[PDB]
RNA sequence: UCUGAGAGUUUGAUCCUGGCUCAGGAUUAACGCUGGCGGCAUGCCUAAUACAUGCAAGUCGAUCGAAAGUAGUAAUACUUUAGAGGCGAACGGGUGAGUAACACGUAUCCAAUCUACCUUAUAAUGGGGGAUAACUAGUUGAAAGACUAGCUAAUACCGCAUAAGAACUUUGGUUCGAAUCAAAGUUGAAAGGACCUGCAAGGGUUCGUUAUUUGAUGAGGGUGCGCCAUAUCAGCUAGUUGGUGGGGUAACGGCCUACCAAGGCAAUGACGUGUAGCUAUGCUGAGAAGUAGAAUAGCCACAAUGGGACUGAGACACGGCCCAUACUCCUACGGGAGGCAGCAGUAGGGAAUUUUUCACAAUGAGCGAAAGCUUGAUGGAGCAAUGCCGCG
């Protein structure tokens, strides 16, 4: 039961509802049409797994699974430490 | 117009008479079991679940789920 | 039959039971030139392997051309 | 089909109001029992259907009536 | 028993939803209209998918009414309603579906096409 | 190997920038001028406008009744299927209108999937029951037909018994919110063809029956990514956001319901308007790239219009149903019938596109053991210089 993880690294936005974080990520990436890398931006919602706790103020790694509800598929798997 | 399809028409009519019957029968022991709990109905219905995800009226994905949450709520003695 | 109009040609295609001709396949077998029947055409003998290890049973028309093959020969062991 | 013996055509020339409408229309309606023509048997009983002259000869423009 | 100058609706297919009478059809001074006597009447609004405008003059036969009249049979019927059945100067309309219910005491009047495409005679 | 040609135009003459035009191709191009032919491909871009006839899907008599008929004294040899039941009819066709997105394409997790017919191999095929199509009698009718009664067949369907393995549950061993392992509480499957052999009773060949696992095939969901324009579209949205309980669901999920809580997105252009089937690709250019989304292919989506449902693995279904809307057609005026964005074809529009054509010969799909059958799929010929190409 090895199973594929796609794992994205991002920096916490907010934390609004109970067990519910909004975490923000920024990718520069190359714009196909002037050769220069633009930066995009994607904000998402999670929930707390229940061994971790996600707080403000902190980057994060985020893993995809089942949908757990609307506009949720990511648990919280681990916070990395500040500076 | 077209023949068999009539054929085919009439044929599955009374199928669905006969299916819906004894979904029906399915509902009515279920509706038992809702009424108040033991093992003998509970018994009855897997038996008559297990009849009807053998044929193609019933999923069997669907009569696996629901004998789950039966036993499930079942198992709280 | 595809090709130039007049002169008949026909691939080797795959099919399992409900692929309609000339769109997706799992695996080209080869090519056929249907004008002059010799079985000259060139095929990968491990594709139709392919098709005897999972079924899907090969169509009944190509049979043939894989009978001047051979495939029974390396297919006999199917049930032993 | 069968021998000519018995196929037979036939034709109706008369002067307007010399029973044009009414020798064509009644023979039709002694006659035409058949789906070929068939208006008696869904028109016996029905509302006398006189069409204006030009009208109902327009309207039943035709060759044959076997 | 129609009043003169007075609205009334349709009960069939025609684009048509609120036209009025103008005049009844008739002996001079009659004042009361019956079932089956058709009318003069003026469209005083409508949806505009129907075949005439609002407000034109126009032709119309009368098919539902509260009021009604005893018929020969001796037990009296009535509606709750005024319903106009559309015809262009013969015993046929223009519309396709006829709704709501129609009458008998009209087919001796003639109107016989009214009946055939009707859903329910009553 | 790949790597870009100029010319003209404001001025008495003369220079900058700068537009415009030509020399290049390419088209699903009309129409002149017309014109010999061979192949070679193409031939509603336009009203998703409505439409006659033939074709567009059938098949199983080796599963059966049942009547009927050619030859039969008789038994019936044989025929044939209106019918039940079996499979398929959702695959195949064309359209591209609405769709601005998880539609598409790519990479993906499906620790949330399911897939009859095949795949290796396993478990069994005991019997029991009664309706009913068809047929017959009648009411009602030209037909439509409905409503009763009698007559049955079957792999149709409903119990009994029996379970290898399965589900369901409890204990015991496992992995970076799950999985495997021994034991057991609960529970359930069916059928007969065709032939051989055997006096028989059995046994065997093979279809199929019912079950299991490898698979693959097929469908579906989420995910990141890229995939129109518009600021004379500034704020927009409230099952909306979150969880719980319960429900539904091949299946995860406000998918749905109850309880409350209060957000969610946004100037990094949301929301709204025009507009678009998407993509691969076609054309052009030295390239970067720009135009278009022809034929052909893959995905999605529609199917006179809008909804709702059953079928079976599988559909909300060009020619399966119900209703409404709109239209057409028949009629005995009682009442019904019908769906070319299937092929041809018509009517109109339109400058602008064909055959009211042929063989299922090969191949594809469905049925069948097979005779083979069905196929406007497929392939031909018709018309057209419409384009590339040869040739008088």
């Amino acid at each position: 039961k090895r199973n594929q993880r796609k794992v994205l690294i991002g920096i916490v936005k907010s934390t609004k509802n109970a067990k519910t974080a909004t975490v923000q990520v920024e990718s520069r990436f190359k714009h196909p049409l002037y050769h220069k890398s633009v930066v995009r931006h994607k904000k998402y919602q999670a929930h707390n797994e229940g061994e971790v706790l996600a707080k403000d103020g902190d980057k994060v790694q985020i893993v995809e699974t089942r949908p757990l509800s609307a506009t949720k598929r990511f648990r919280i798997a681990k916070i990395i430490e500040r500076a | 117009n077209i023949k068999s399809n009539e054929k085919r028409l009439r044929q599955n009519i009374k199928r669905n008479l006969n299916n819906k019957g004894q979904k029906t029968k399915l509902k009515t022991n279920v509706k038992n079991f809702h009424k108040e709990i033991n093992l003998d109905n509970l018994g009855n219905v897997y038996s008559q679940a297990d009849r009807l995800a053998r044929k193609g009226i019933i999923s069997t994905n669907r009569a696996r789920r629901l004998k789950s949450r039966n036993v499930a709520v079942l198992n709280k003695t | 039959r595809m090709g130039r109009v007049h002169y008949p040609t026909y691939r080797i295609v795959a099919v399992d039971s409900r692929v309609k001709r000339d769109g997706k396949y799992i695996a080209l077998i080869g090519h056929l030139n249907p004008a002059l029947k010799e079985n000259k055409c060139k095929i990968d003998e491990a594709v139709a392997l392919e098709w005897l290890n999972k079924g899907a049973k090969p169509t009944d028309t190509v049979r043939s051309l894989f009978s001047q093959t051979g495939l029974w020969k390396k297919f006999v062991e199917s049930k032993k | 089909t069968v021998d000519l013996i018995n196929f037979r055509n036939f034709g109706i020339m008369a002067h307007i109001d010399a029973g044009k409408t009414t020798t064509s229309e009644r023979i039709l309606f002694h006659s035409g029992r058949i789906h070929k023509i068939g208006e008696t048997h869904d028109g016996e009983s029905v509302m006398d259907w006189m069409e204006q002259e030009k009208e109902r000869g327009i309207t039943i423009t035709s060759a044959a009536t076997s | 028993m129609v009043s003169f100058m007075t609205r009334l609706n349709v009960a069939d297919n025609t684009g048509a939803k609120q036209v009025g009478i103008i005049k009844v059809l008739g002996s001079t001074r009659k004042r009361y209209a019956f079932l089956g006597d058709v009318v003069v009447v003026s469209v005083k609004d409508a949806i505009p998918s129907g075949m005439v405008k609002k407000g034109q003059v126009l032709r119309a036969v009368i098919v539902r009414t509260k009021k009604g009249q005893q018929r020969k049979d001796g037990t009296h019927l009535k509606f709750d309603d005024n319903a106009c059945v559309l015809i262009k100067e013969d015993k046929s309309p223009r519309g396709t579906r006829i709704f709501g219910p129609v009458a008998r005491e009209l087919r001796e009047r003639g109107y016989n096409k009214i009946l055939s495409l009707a859903v329910e005679v009553v």
